[PDB]
């Protein structure tokens, strides 16, 4: 136990992707309960190396059923990129192993039977592995990469990327679709973020032959009345993409855009309920909603009150002219 | 000297710490702290041998999710804990921790436990829970569960009325021993 | 030489299509020269009935020309609905003859040959000569000068929305007569949202993107002709200001400003061109600018707070000049 | 006795009235009226026989698109009328004038008539006209035109200067006889 100066414990303390909220509390240890943590990093081990991984899913890309134990390996996978070092994920998504790309691929492939039911060797072996729970991991694994600073910054600049993502939102299970609202609603707060993501619905749009623009959207939000905790986070990425924009003409172009949709007169049957968030959620996006008319009326004509304010700016003068005179006749 | 190693793992604010405190002295807390990381140790005598009973509590926050993992090296038996009246704490069971310790180590056996059963009969819990369209967790459902992931046994418990508490652990004493 | 002529006059004036304005600025004649109409009135007979029109036209729906006679057949058909008695086009549109269904028919034969440049095709590609097919909207605005015939042709689905086809044809006249009879169809009660439907199907079936976009095309890149500016200009400005509800205009008025309709229209002002700088202004005038009325809305509010400022200082203020009047 | 039926149809406001008034009594008219339908009656001398000219005024406005062809039976030639400083007024001789007496006349000679040529070397009207990108008609273009329409020849006139104003009328008698 060498008292050197303990900055070998920084070292393990970076290289555990932990905020700077967190690094606060914990920098401020007792000296023993400091070093006793920079042992336990050094006597931890890595079970596989991002290779390992990476190869047994690019093979999956190509009877079958030979992936039967595939779901398990996504599973290892994410638990590997969450809970190891930071660099490991680092190394899974370098130029040379190419974490992303085979990894992305493969959720294209799992996915391609439900984006069509609405390549084929495939498609075929696609409504298999779509049952299982591979697409729907496969999305905790970039919740877990978009956690990470440099990871989450590489997901943005590559194109497909996100826009695979918002494909993912028609995978049946509630769960997963809440999931995707959630990821997509957080890329589309950073700067220059938002056209990514309408973007993504755009390619959404003619992948899935729609009318307008989302609308597949408003369907799952609208129809579906089972579960409580996708519409928290459903009815929370509308409020998020229609009041986050620079120009305000854009802002209302869009409220139409989802008021057209329905949004409106659905919403004010949907505020009967007290779920908590989701009263939260309701009322937090109405109080943001605009209206011209409004705006116009008491803009409405003269603003003659002006002068009613200038007949007031010149009652003060006068007044003050009583009482500059008022000090001459003391 | 031999000692066994029991890790306590689960969601925050399930309760994991009250039930190693509650257990260990019979004083409840009701302050709320995060843990980050925690060690503790009580002699328990085994067919007339003390054994030593090591105790680690984990962090149940997302942002601790690197830094927990610390604590699983030479780990003998695992505690995942959930809430039976936070399905929320349930489902994280499937999609988070089993599969999370069983990555790091595994061939280590583990007990499913449910905290808190004194509020599967509270009104306020009952009706904070059906407001958001759910229902508390059920004794059936959650040994539906335990089979599925090879679970050793489901044991439930509650560490404010301290009850069916000492069975949790000798039942974590016993499986580490086979 | 009737004495009591009266009865006679009205019964051959209603069946001319007359403007409440121009039939009793003529109900005041002499009594001779009302006598005069009413005997012309009978003294005038029609050549060919509606049903003659019909059949020579359908059958030109199936190498060299029994189409050789269809740019004057077209184009005599359009003077007998226009100049006519009403009750000739009464006749043509009832469900008889069912004349507006076989007269669209033919429209649709002859504009699937510029339609498919941006089944059997056979003969449309000659009958597409610019004469043969554009008389047939002259046609249309013709039922459209008659109000029962007008209202068949907003109730008549594909109608309205063929009419819009018949924006791609490469003729400046044809363009700016077809945004013309848009134009008017926007504005009557209700045909605005049979305006957008027109559209919207215009986007389908030509394959784009935003949904009057091939529009904006015309209007930016040809400085040729400028009455095509003018009624384009027109049709624009209507369909997006004419809209009752405010929000629904902003909506409009943004996707225009998208298809660089503003960034366009900044060089289109430096025309020297009266009639289309005019149409232009009209547009420019009636632009809205949320960012601006939100501005002014906080000063409302803000200058309610200091007019409550002034109306707490001159209160303060002649209180105390009251107080130092009676220490005195 | 005989008598020659002319009918001159043409645009609103192409000149059609004060063509036919500064003919019959030399007196160039003030007023602007929309005239509704009228009827003069002129003697006329030819080889020293008495024919008497029956001028028909009509409507040019959309309005009396209904009315207008009660004038037209029984006509022996009709003049086409535009204004060589309107385009407009041009263009519709080949849309409407001249298809729509072809329908209900035909068979019946015609003249090409431009009017107001006086107003060809106006200033006022330079810029007017040049401002929307067009050019009044030359005596080329519309000679190409009467050719095209089987018209039986062009004359241009104005009531104002009366210049080639009797010309026109001889030129349209001549036509009447065939
Ligand atoms: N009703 C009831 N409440 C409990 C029980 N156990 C713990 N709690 C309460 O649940 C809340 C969280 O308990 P705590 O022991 O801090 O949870 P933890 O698993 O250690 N959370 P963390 O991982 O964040 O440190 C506390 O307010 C505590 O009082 C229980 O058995 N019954
Ligand atoms: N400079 C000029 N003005 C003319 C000429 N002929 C007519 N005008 C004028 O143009 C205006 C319309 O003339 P008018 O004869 O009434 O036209 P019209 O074709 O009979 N119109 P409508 O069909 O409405 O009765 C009048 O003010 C008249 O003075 C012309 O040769 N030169
Ligand atoms: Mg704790
Ligand atoms: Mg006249």
């Amino acid at each position: 136990a060498a008292g050197e100066l303990e900055e070998r414990f920084n070292r393990a303390l970076n290289c555990m992707n932990l905020p700077p909220d967190k690094v606060q509390l914990l920098s401020q240890y007792d000296n023993e309960k400091k070093w006793e943590l920079i042992c336990d990093q050094e006597r931890f081990q890595v079970k596989n190396p991002p290779a390992a991984y990476i190869q047994k899913l690019k093979s999956y890309v190509d009877f079958k059923r030979r992936v039967q134990e595939s779901t398990q390996v996504l599973r290892e996978l994410e638990t590997s990129l969450r809970t190891n070092h930071i660099g490991w994920v680092q190394e899974f998504l370098n130029e040379e192993n190419r974490g992303l790309d085979v990894l992305l691929e493969y959720l294209a492939f799992a996915q391609c039977s439900v984006t069509y039911d609405m390549s084929r060797k495939a498609l075929r072996n696609s409504r298999i592995v779509s049952q299982k729970d591979d697409v729907h991991v496969c999305i905790m694994c970039l919740r877990a990469i978009m956690n990470y600073q440099s990871g989450f910054s590489l997901v943005m600049n590559h194109p497909a990327c996100v826009n695979e993502i918002a494909l993912s939102l028609n995978n049946k299970n509630p769960r997963t679709k809440a999931l995707v609202l959630e990821l997509l609603a957080a890329v589309c707060l950073v700067r220059g973020g938002h056209d990514i993501i309408l973007a993504a619905f755009d390619n959404f749009k003619e992948v899935c032959g729609e009318q307008h623009r989302f609308e597949k959207l408003m369907e799952y939000f609208r129809n579906e009345d089972s579960n409580i905790d996708f519409m928290v986070a459903c009815m929370q990425f509308i409020n998020i993409v229609v009041h986050s924009v620079e120009n305000m003409n854009f802002r209302v172009f869009l409220q139409y855009e989802f008021t057209h949709l329905g949004l409106d007169l659905y919403l004010e049957r949907l505020r009967l309920t007290e779920s908590d968030k989701l009263q939260v959620q309701i009322q937090a996006y109405l109080d943001n909603i605009f209206d011209v008319g409004a705006l116009l009326e008491d803009t409405e004509t003269k603003n003659a009150v002006l002068e009613h304010m200038e007949e007031l700016q010149e009652q003060v003068a006068l007044l003050t002219e009583r009482l500059r005179d008022a000090e001459n006749e003391s | 000297m031999q000692t066994i190693k029991c890790v306590v793992v689960g969601d925050g604010a399930v309760g994991k710490t009250c039930l190693l405190i509650s257990y260990t002295t019979n004083k409840f807390p009701s302050e709320y702290v995060p843990t980050v990381f925690d060690n503790y140790a009580v002699t328990v005598m085994i067919g007339g041998e003390p054994y030593t009973l090591g105790l680690f509590d984990t962090a149940g926050q997302e942002d601790y999710d690197r830094l927990r993992p610390l604590s699983y090296p030479q780990t003998d038996v695992f505690l995942v804990c959930f809430s039976v009246v936070s399905p929320s704490s349930f489902e994280n069971v499937k999609e988070k921790w089993v599969p999370e310790i069983t990555h790091h180590c595994p061939k280590t056996p583990f007990l499913l436990v449910g905290t808190q059963i004194d509020l599967r009969d509270d009104p306020s819990t009952i009706e904070k829970l059906a407001k958001n369209k759910q229902k508390p967790i059920t004794p059936e459902t959650a040994e539906k569960l335990a089979r599925d992931l090879k679970a050793v046994k489901y044991v439930e418990c509650s560490a404010l009325t301290q009850r069916g508490l000492k069975n949790v652990f000798d039942e974590a004493i016993l499986a580490a021993l086979e």
